[PDB]
Formats: C-alpha cells, structure tokens, sequence
C-alpha cells in the first residue's frame, strides 16, 4: 500500500504504521514503467521481496522494457527462478506492476483504455498488444494464433473474451507584419488568439514570403510605437499587399500616424479589455 | 558551522510575528515586510544561505507560521494578500508543500480567481508552480479546480517573473502529471498557449521553459498530432541551436530520471531539449564537486546513442559536448551502408554498443556486414557464444535499431525499404530480408505467408498479415 499508493491519506497511515513498528519505508516507484533501467528494476526487485533474485538480474542488465516482457523459460533458464511456484509468486507481482504501469511512452491509440473497459484484469496486455504494432484500427483483424504467439495472451478465455469485443468495433488565411522586438508580443497574441477562433494563419517564426502574402486572404499589420520611423521588410510586404488589395487592418497601438498607405481605419488595442479587441476584428475581417 | 548564530533565532522571529495580536490592518501589513526582508537576507548570502533557508522554513512550520498565513490570505479589508502569498514563495518547500497540500487547495484555488492585480498575481502563479510539484494527486486536483485555467489565462500578462512563473509552472505540471493530466491540458489547447511564452525577445529563460513544456508534451505519442497542430515545435530546434549551454547553465537524480526519457525519443526536438539541459546540468555538476549519478540514471548510454546513429549537427553538438565534460569517450558517428560493411566497422560498432566481450568471438568468425544483416538465434547461441537467453534479446535490439537506421542503395533496387516504411516505420528492418531472397515491387503480390516466415525471416505474424494484405493490395 505504500509503494503503489495514488493517495497521500493512505500513503501517510501506511508509512506512520511501518515507522512505528520500526522497520524502512519503501519509497514509491514511478509509474512510467517501460521507461525504467537498472536502478529502478533493483529497487522494484527489493521493494516485493524478491532479493534473492537480485545479482542475477543485475548481471543480465533486466531494464523495463526487458522486463515486460520476461517469459517462463527466461526465468526458469537465464535468471535461476528453479521453483514452479516461485514463478507464479513472481509473475503475480509482475501483474501487478503491469496494471499499475504507465503506457503513454509507446501507447498510441490508447488501448489500454480499451482493455480495461473490458475488464480491470485485461490492462496488464496492453505492452504485449503494442510491441507487436497493433492499435484500435488493427484489432478488428488479428487471429486466435497470433494473441497467443505474439502478445502472449495466454488463457484461452481471456484471448476469446478479447477477440470477441474487437470484432464488434466495425491555405493561410491571415499574414502578419511586425517590427521585431517592438510587437513581437502582440503578434504572438493575434496569431494564438486567430487561431483559437478558427482563422487559419502564417506567422514569420524567425520572397517566398510574399508568396505566402500573396496565398494569404486577408493581412495583419501592427501598428508598434516606433515601427514605421525606421523605414525594409515591412516596406515590401505592405506594397505586395496593396498590389491587390485585400482587407489591409492596421491594429494601432499608440501610433500617431506621422506612399498612399495611410488612408485606412483601424482598431486600437487593449491589453486588458482582451476578447472583445478580437471580436471587433473577426467582424472586420 | 557558521549559520549556527542564525539557527540559534536571534529575531526569534520577530517575537513570533508581534505575538500574533496585531489585531491592525497596518500592523499586519508592516509585521508581514521585515520577516520577509529576513528571509531574503537569509537567502541570500555565500554558500551557507542555502542550508539556512531551510532551517527557517523548518521554524516557521514548527511554530506554525504556515497555517497563521493561510488563514491570513482570506481577510477582505485585508486587500494586501500580497504581502503573504509573496512571503508564502520563499517558505514553500517539499516539507511545507506537503502540509500545505494537506489543507490548503482551497484557499489557494479559491484566491487563483483574483487575476486583477498583477503584484498578487506573480505571487499565486508561483504558489501554483510549486504545488505542480507535488505528486499527481495534488497535480489532478488543481487542474480540475482550476489551477491549469488559472495558469493559462496569465500567458497574456507581460510581467517577466508571472510569464516565468506561468511557464515554469506548465512543466512542472507536464512533467509530473499523468496521461490524464497530459490528455486536459492539450485538451485545453495549452500548446497554442506556450507560442506566446516560446516567442520572445526580451528574455531567454522564458524561451527554454516554454520549449521544455512542449517538448515534454510532445513524448506523449497520443497527443503528438494535436501538439505539432499548434506550431510551437517549430520553434524549439532554432532556439537550441542560438544558445549556448556553457555559460547558461547558471537540479536532483529524481529531476534528471524526468530528463532521461527526453534524450530516448524519437522526436528530435524532445531529444534536443534533453541534451541541452543534460549538458548544462553536467556543466554545473562537474563543477561543483564531482558525481557519477549519471551511469546510474543511464544517461551516458543515451548519449552514446545520441551521436553513434546521430543525423542532426545540433544533437550531436549538444551531445558531444556532454560527453566531454563528463569525461568519456565519444563514438564515431557509424557509416550508413552497412551492407558494404567489413570486419573492422563490425568491432567498431560491437564496441560502441556495449558488447565489447562478445567481440573477439565475431572477429574469430569472421562476421561482415552482410552476415551480421542475416544473423539467426541458433548461430548467436551456438557459434559467437551467447548462451543467455535476454542477452540475445538485448543484441536483437540494437541490431533492429541498426537495421532501420541503414542504408540499403547497394542492394534495394526497386526501393522496397519506402514501401515497408509507409506500412510502418518499424517495418524497415525487413528490407535485406525481403532484397537477398530477391523480391521487389513487382513481386510482392505472388509472395505467400510460408515464404516471409522461413525466407524472408519475418516472425512476428501480425507482421506477416499486415504486410501481405498491404502487398495483395498492390495488384
């Protein structure tokens, strides 16, 4: 209860009531299980009792990944586990560990998900479901022989309980023009706020350029203090822009208004009034 | 040794926050500075102000300074909170974070609605990132109150400390959440959130943090899509290859163990993320004092395989740079032909993978790259003399990795490995299989299930089934 504990209440009583009867606290093991190495298969093996069988893990180098996969004859041969019941004891824990363990390093589909809606008791395939590259797109297809020889389902029950429920699942549209550090900030927030309410957008991430200007519905120009003093890139992106004429805004934000570019209207910007800034401007373009 | 003076509590602090009947707005505000200004000069000072820090957070939580502040964040006519929230940041350790998050979640995500002023705000969003933290009850929690809402919605704030806050606090969140705390905050769209932290110019610091929170999101192949949607990965490989570790670099064998799984993904902006902060950190480590925590934490091996099968200058810039500083040997990047390979390619390779004992027994035989390509359990077990059955398991491994990382012009006429990598990039090492027993494109449709299993050497039969159904398709 200490070592697989998801709530501190019981991780708190458990770890006052070993510390009472005087004996050491086994810390929690992470979760993330097929990312594991050599430390923590080490720890793991201590944590359950099986230290005997510790030095012959070590000189095998048993990582995670080595570890959810880990079969009778492996044991029995290469680890020294003789004993027909030792190995039932150590593939209970290792049942355990596998319905405790953490599958989104290599779980793509969420199947284990899919598994324990099935049953509490399937989520410990979900490993050997997924090195052997299956999904739930894939389910649908995979035979009685190749759950036993591959992902290593072994009873019978279970491989027909699972293969019976797998057979019933049957252009940018806004440019933006900045001055950089000096609107770089306001930028980033019309692009992110664009693209939460669904316009379609290409920003600058550092000629083909006014190809993307061109491929471009409609254009953004910030008006940055301090922007238009200088001239340029913004010079030759606003005259592309004009060459066709399309829904060209200028967002001001303390710009004075010091060619033919300045007949045009515009909102200015508030910082904190935000929302309603962008909901002018989807009805402007 | 010297902080001795200051254990002793010479201010007893300050006769226990003026015996706690102030019982005046102003007599609190004022009683609340210099126990702060204490705990700053505390703090700061050379090489021992770090054990002390400690040592008055251990006194506060004894005397229950804690649970006083707590039940000082709610006063009304008290509208200075900041004050206490911002004394609250400096106590706050994993002692005190454990019994603050024993009671207090209510309070503190009670006060996150309070986003008007900014100088309580750049005090509660560091609260937040502190309780991230915590373990993955005390993370689920504040995400289904709010914490997570209350964290985005300050990416559109300007202040530098709240936006490093915010940022810190979205990693941390990441990193020790699970994949339902992954799952809501992509859910959230918190990876179009960090473009605005990600792309900055005033500060640096704020550029990193974003782009380790995106890049730890993006090891989750669940959300990739949705991560890579948002455009923020876009930005992690230009901001890596501008800055520079070796003076940056200015963190725990827990902390490390969350960096590691970083340097092992497929993802080059995860991986680049991993080796630059792998590289500061053993910059800062090896200078002060020495540690092999790495050779236990695994990340010499990563690295190693960083830069043996490493494609992008960056990566292996950052790596072997790593690898110096540590003080290791640094592999040669191998040579992709690996059918062209001789026996010296094959013992250079042995020995940058860690089998160098089983390496005279394959230059005794005499193994090339085309038999190393072609290599069966019987011959392992029996000829180059691995008996253990996971040792053979182990080298099976790395021999699929070299096989999806080679080269196959020499051999592949009809480029079968193309075809094999549109099924599946894991389908890849099959192509020297498929090309010695002389197949190709336009042959793939008469093939049968006996021939890739006793031919071609394809044994996993799922593999056999979505391969030939994928071929019959050709006509």
């Amino acid at each position: 209860l200490v070592s697989y504990s998801t709530n501190g209440t019981k991780s708190a009583l458990a770890k006052r009531a070993l510390r009472l009867l005087g004996e050491e606290v086994p810390r929690p093991i992470l979760p993330s299980v097929p990312s594991w190495k050599e430390a923590e298969v080490q720890t793991w093996l201590q944590q359950i009792g099986f230290s005997k069988y510790c030095e012959s893990f070590r000189e095998q180098q048993v990582d995670g990944d080595l570890l959810l996969r880990l079969t009778e004859e492996e044991l029995q041969t290469d680890l020294g586990m003789k004993s027909g019941i030792t190995r039932k004891r150590f593939f209970r824990e290792l049942t355990e560990l596998k319905t405790f363990a953490n599958y989104s390093t290599c779980d793509r589909s969420n199947l284990a998900d899919w598994l324990g809606s099935l049953d509490p008791r399937f989520r410990q395939y979900t490993y050997g479901l997924v090195s052997c590259g299956l999904d739930r797109s894939l389910l649908h297809r995979v035979s009685e022989q190749q759950l036993l020889e591959d992902c290593g389902i072994h009873l019978g029950v279970h491989r027909a309980r699972i293969l019976t429920a797998a057979r019933e699942m049957l252009t940018p549209d806004v440019f933006i023009s900045y001055r950089r550090n000096s609107g770089s900030q306001l930028a980033s927030l019309l692009k992110v706020h664009l693209q939460l309410h669904g316009f379609s957008v290409f920003i600058d991430v550092e000629d083909k350029l006014i190809q993307s200007v061109m491929g471009a519905r409609n254009f953004v120009l910030v008006l940055s203090p301090g922007a238009l003093d200088k001239c340029d890139w913004v010079h030759k992106e606003i005259v592309t822009a004009l060459s066709c004429g399309k829904n060209i805004v200028p967002i001001i934000d303390g710009f004075e208004w010091p060619q033919a570019v300045l007949t045009f209207n515009g909102i200015k910007w508030s910082h904190e009034y935000q929302e309603a800034t962008i909901e002018k401007i989807i009805r402007f373009l | 040794v010297q902080d001795a003076l200051e254990r002793a509590l010479p201010e007893l602090q300050q006769a226990l926050s003026a015996l706690k009947q102030a019982g005046g707005a102003r007599a609190v505000g004022a009683g609340l500075a210099e126990v702060f200004q204490l705990v700053e000069e505390a703090w700061l000072l050379p090489a021992v102000g770090r054990e002390v820090a400690q040592g008055l957070c251990d006194a506060i939580r004894l005397d229950g300074g804690l649970d006083l502040l707590l039940r000082l964040l709610q006063a009304p006519e008290l509208e200075t909170r900041v004050q206490a929230a911002r004394l609250l940041e400096q106590i706050l350790v994993a002692e005190n974070r454990d019994r603050v998050a024993r009671i207090g979640l209510g309070v503190i995500l009670n006060l996150a609605k309070e986003r008007e002023p900014v100088e309580l705000a750049r005090s509660v969003a560091g609260i937040l990132e502190h309780m991230f933290k915590h373990s993955e009850e005390t993370c689920q929690r504040l995400v289904a109150a709010g914490g997570l809402d209350a964290v985005l919605y300050w990416c559109r704030r300007t202040d530098p400390a709240l936006l490093r806050h915010c940022a810190l606090a979205l990693g941390n969140c990441a990193l020790h959440g699970g994949q339902a705390v992954q799952r809501r905050m992509v859910e959230k769209r918190a990876a179009e959130w960090l473009f605005p932290l990600a792309f900055s110019k005033e500060d640096e610091l704020l550029r990193l943090h974003a782009c380790l929170a995106v890049a730890v999101l993006a090891t989750n192949k669940e959300v990739e899509r949705e991560v890579e949607r948002s455009g923020t990965l876009a930005l992690v490989e230009p901001l890596v290859a501008s800055l520079d570790p070796g003076r940056f670099a200015r963190r725990g064998p827990d902390d490390l163990q969350r960096l590691v799984p970083l340097l092992d993904s497929n993802r080059l902006e995860a991986q680049c993320i991993g080796a630059f902060y792998l590289c500061a950190e053993a910059a800062i480590k090896s200078l002060q004092g020495k540690t092999k925590v790495f050779s236990d934490i695994g990340a010499i091996q990563s690295l190693k395989r960083l830069v043996s099968y490493s494609t992008n200058g960056t990566k292996s810039a950052l790596a072997k740079r790593a690898l110096r500083l540590l003080g290791e040997e640094v592999p040669r990047p191998i040579l992709p032909s690996v059918p062209s390979w001789k026996e010296a390619e094959v013992q250079t390779w042995l020995q940058q993978i860690g089998f160098s004992k089983y390496c005279e027994s394959f230059r005794e035989q005499q193994v090339d790259g085309d038999l190393l390509l072609r290599l069966t359990e019987e011959e392992l077990q029996t000829d180059l003399g691995m008996k253990s059955g996971i040792t053979r398991k182990r080298f099976f491994r790395e021999l699929t990795e070299l096989k999806t990382f080679a080269n196959y012009s020499t051999c592949d006429r009809s480029n079968l490995a193309d075809w094999l990598g549109s099924l599946d990039p894991r389908f890849r090492q099959y192509t020297y299989g498929l090309v010695s027993c002389g197949l190709d494109r336009s042959l793939l449709h008469r093939v049968s299930e006996q021939q890739l299993l006793e031919d071609c050497g394809i044994h996993l039969g799922v593999h056999r089934a979505r391969i030939l159904t994928a071929a019959r398709e050709m006509l």
